[PDB]
DNA sequence: CCAGATCGTGCGACACACCGGGCCAATTGGCTTGACAC
DNA sequence: GTGTCAAGCCAATTGGCCCGGTGTGTCGCACGATCTGG
């Protein structure tokens, strides 16, 4: 469009349209709903990077849980 | 050193702005991370008190904030903050 | 080149025989190219009929007064003036006016021969007054414009013949103006606005028509002297740009009876347009025939108006 | 059509001189803007727009359109 | 059934200018499409509700500034919907920039705008009431209900249950086909859910009905709700059976006599199921049979 | 004509569709306990 | 007394992932009726 300027690879996020709440189970909740969705979000690899750079271990990012990013993050 | 009209609405709209996002989180959690960096009153407080009012552990209130910490800073719930800084 | 934006025009209609158009939005400039020459196209382009002298009476020259009548000599040429009337004869035609007796002379009272009709019988022409006599003489011709009595003065001298001033063309006041118009896209596109009002004869679209057609002619005849010559092309024609949605589209039908679409998709025809031409002696000649699948090709195929053997647009098939 | 509708004479025929109407229709317009901040909000004593409006028009114009119709009254306390 | 819940919900008046734009925003993205022409973008909307159409013309005019088409052809095609088709060209590509449904110079945008998400739980009554506009129907299977919505996408239909969350409802996102839904199965949870959507004499409605129905103790567990299942499908029989009174109205037009001993059967033995009626044929037919004969003399009362 | 398209008819295949019933898994959320830095 | 990390365990979820009745409807197709048309 006409907007001209990019601030990042946020503005893209396909979980921005989908329930916030997803994201972060609670009480033995499930993921496979917020993994499906990551999984057609374009900036998956740019999300992925970026939890991986900042090292959170809470919520899930780039499809992956925290005990994937863990595990990967061992080597 | 006066007030720039501008910067002034601009703070009061970053105050309604963080007010409502740290509504839709939990009653829980919007509770201990305002009486964590003193929203309500200006006054941090340590986790030991924050798990005596709430009666559980020093290190279970440190892992409530990080989890709400990383919430706010997600892809899905930042956009709405992202220009405010 | 491409101009990029086609300007159009818009009627809007004051009275019965008045109108207000609006053309826009014309490139920068432009508004005073096509303003002038239109007025002058509509006021001087347009051929017509009228009075060119009349013979009121045997006796005359007497501008004090015309015996009978109440009014005066310049009074009773106005009023003839205002007279509209249409011929068909090149030479000039004369018809008589015998109103008698007290009583309002007006234009209903006129006898024109054969080949000519006066469009405003209600007109009033004159009074007579006293059992009073008016045996009148109008000559009528057609022309161009307004030309004055002076070019109409006759050496050759008769006893009853007065000239009067003709006016010929049916627009009868031309006015025109341009303001700015565009705001999304830059500024200084023109608009123009031009108002017509002519006489009981014609209406103001045909004015403009028959002047739009003049001007067309005239620049064709200086765009005649290289014809492969590049200018401002204006691009979509609205009557073919509005059917290319319908008659040259790929899908040959979209709702049909599927045996007859079955049929002719596997016979040489894909896209509407190769049927809608030279339909009678395909279907025909071909194995592909049907008694009553006329009815589902020629009523049912008009999908917005539309018959047979008929010249299909965009015969290159865009593969 | 603009600022000069509705034209100033017709208008004062509602009041007795400009300084009144003046007052009347700032009281209006604040009326109206009001009404529309807090529309969504529970609802309050404030009422109108009284006649058809646009997308996003002046309160003010409104209100002087509103004062000229003859919807409106004005009072002394 | 669901149309004058829908219509109970539109003619409500709707105050506040989130909401609105919500509502706007939903139903754009539900029930209605972009159409690339010329090289520029026209927007559409095909609604299957009375004046809903109205609704939404008149909010896109008012709040965002625009004006509407509302072309009546039916949106099925066929003209019987006689459901109405908003249409906005100049200047929809703006629309369609400030609405949700594409922004970020890019490909359209697969779920509910980011503006509506994440907004005051009031928006999300909103995104609910033009997402049960769009499309919607009001189900019971069985004594006790369920709604739903079928969304254009997963991405559509998990923003959804999350704005139900938020109402403290309970929602289950569901596909079958590869098309999928929203469903809220507890009667209680579809109560909950249409008081604040607005509806209140639907409301009413459905909890008289269903209060009293569902109160039919039959022991739960298999056998015994199962049986009351079968005479549940019976009285899904029944309602055919009131289609085939409907059929009477139109008199059948002189039905042939496979058809005509299929109705009877059914008819007569009202609570016989398919394969029970089938047996019952002088030549014994299998449920296949009764089945396409119920379908064919559907089909045919259609009329 | 009379033969395929469309549908009547009919038989079957099969994917649910319950409607519950239950064993186990992911993971994982929450909490604590200890340990290490102030 | 504080502010991190680094394990560790139990538990109620969802969920996988099934057993067991019929039952129903969408398709998946044979025969055949009827119709429209080569
Ligand atoms: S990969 Fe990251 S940005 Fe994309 S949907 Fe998942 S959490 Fe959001
Ligand atoms: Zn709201």
């Amino acid at each position: 469009e006409d907007a001209d300027e990019e601030l990042g690879w946020q503005e893209r996020a396909l979980c921005a349209q989908t329930d916030p709440e997803s994201f972060f189970p609670e009480k033995g909740g499930s993921t496979r709903e917020a993994k499906k969705v990551c999984l057609a979000c374009e900036v998956r690899s740019e999300c992925l990077e970026y939890a991986l750079q900042n090292d959170e271990r809470f919520g899930i990012w780039g499809g992956l849980s925290e005990r994937e990013r863990r595990r990967l993050k061992k080597a | 050193e006066a007030v720039v009209p501008a910067d002034a609405v601009s703070f009061t709209l970053l105050q309604e702005q963080l007010h409502s996002v740290l509504d839709t989180l939990s009653e829980r959690e919007a509770g201990v991370v305002s009486m964590r960096f003193g929203l309500t009153d200006g006054q941090p407080k340590t986790l030991d008190e924050i798990g005596k009012v709430y009666g559980v552990t020093r290190e279970r209130i440190r892992q409530i904030e990080s989890k709400t910490m990383s919430k706010l800073r997600h892809p899905s719930r930042s956009q709405v903050l992202r220009d405010y800084l | 080149m491409l101009i990029a934006q086609r300007p159009s025009l818009t009627e809007e209609v004051v009275d019965e025989f008045r109108s207000r158009f609006v053309i826009e939005p014309l490139e920068p400039g432009f508004g005073y190219t096509l303003g002038n020459s239109l007025r002058r196209t509509l006021l001087s382009s347009i051929p017509g009929a009228a009075v060119t002298s009349i013979r009121i009476d045997g006796v005359l020259h007497e501008f004090t007064t015309v015996p009978g009548v109440k009014e005066d000599v310049t009074d009773l040429i106005l009023n003839i003036k205002q007279l509209v009337v249409s011929s068909e004869h090149d030479e000039p035609v004369v018809m008589y006016l015998r109103k008698q007796g007290p009583g309002l002379v007006t234009a209903a009272d006129i006898a024109p021969p054969a080949g000519v009709e006066v469009h405003n019988p209600d007109l009033v022409l004159a009074t007579l007054n006293g059992k009073g006599k008016l045996e009148m003489e109008l000559t009528v011709e057609r022309g161009r414009g307004y030309v004055s009595a002076v070019q109409n003065k006759q050496v050759g001298q008769e006893i009853g013949r007065i000239p009067v001033d003709s006016i010929y063309s049916p627009v009868l006041k031309v006015t025109y103006k341009v303001e700015a118009t565009r705001v999304e896209q830059r500024t200084d596109f023109d608009k123009l606005i031009v108002d017509v009002e002519t006489k009981q004869a014609m209406r103001p679209r045909d004015a403009m028509a028959s002047a739009g057609k003049t001007l067309v002619e005239l620049f064709g005849l200086a765009r005649e002297l290289n014809i492969d010559a590049e200018g401002i092309d204006m691009g979509p024609s609205p009557t073919d740009a509005a059917l290319a949605a319908d008659l040259a589209l790929p899908i040959e039908e979209l709702e049909l009876t599927v045996r007859s679409y079955n049929c002719l998709k596997r016979e040489g025809i894909h896209s509407v347009g190769e049927l809608v031409a030279r339909s009678e002696a395909d279907l025909l000649d071909i194995r592909n025939f049907g008694a009553k699948s006329i009815d589902e090709v020629k009523a049912k195929l008009a999908g917005m108006g539309l018959a047979l053997k008929d010249s299909p647009p965009g015969f290159d098939p865009t593969a | 059509e603009g600022i000069i509708n509705p034209p100033i004479d017709e208008l004062l025929e509602a009041t007795d001189s400009k300084y009144s109407l003046v007052i009347y229709a700032a009281k209006r317009a604040r009326q109206i803007n009001a009404y529309y901040s807090q529309l969504g909000e529970g609802l309050l004593e404030y009422v109108g727009p009284l006649v058809d409006t646009h997308v996003h028009e002046k309160p003010l114009s409104i209100a002087l359109r509103e004062i000229n119709a003859g919807l409106l009254t004005s009072e002394a306390i | 059934m669901t149309a004058a819940v829908k219509d109970e919900i539109s003619r409500l008046p709707v105050t506040r200018t989130c909401c609105r734009k919500a509502e706007v925003s939903s139903i754009l993205r539900f029930a209605g499409g972009l159409h690339l022409v010329s090289g520029r973008i026209v927007i559409e909307a095909e609604l299957d509700t009375a004046m809903a159409a109205r609704r939404l013309k008149r909010d896109i005019l008012e709040i965002f500034g625009h004006s509407s088409e509302l072309i009546v052809m039916a949106p099925g095609g066929l003209r019987r919907g006689s459901r109405f088709v908003v249409r906005v060209v100049a200047g929809g590509d703006q629309l369609a920039r400030q609405t949700g449904l594409v922004d970020g110079r890019g490909r359209p945008i697969r779920g509910l705008p980011p503006q509506v998400v994440s907004g005051a739980t009031c928006d999300a009554e909103a995104a609910w009431r033009g997402a049960f506009l769009a499309h919607g129907s009001l189900t019971e299977p069985g004594r006790s209900s369920s709604l739903e919505v079928t969304c254009p996408g997963p991405e559509a239909a998990l923003a959804l249950v999350g704005a139900a969350r938020r109402l403290s409802i309970a929602a289950k996102a569901r596909e079958v086909r590869g098309v999928d839904r929203v469903v809220v199965r507890d009667g209680d949870a579809i109560g909950a859910l249409l008081t604040r959507l607005g509806a209140h004499e639907s409301v009413l409605a459905w909890e008289e009905r269903r209060m009293r129905r569902e109160v039919r103790a039959t022991a739960n567990r298999l056998a015994n709700f199962d049986d009351a299942n079968l005479r549940r499908s019976a009285r899904a029989a029944v309602a055919a059976g009131a289609r085939v009174q409907r059929a009477l109205e139109i008199l059948g037009e002189e039905v042939p006599e496979h058809l005509a001993a299929a109705g009877r059967l059914r008819m007569e033995h009202k609570q016989a199921s398919l394969e029970e009626l089938g047996a019952l044929a002088d030549p014994p037919l299998t449920k296949d049979a009764v089945a396409g004969r119920i379908r064919r003399l559907l089909a045919m009362a259609d009329k």
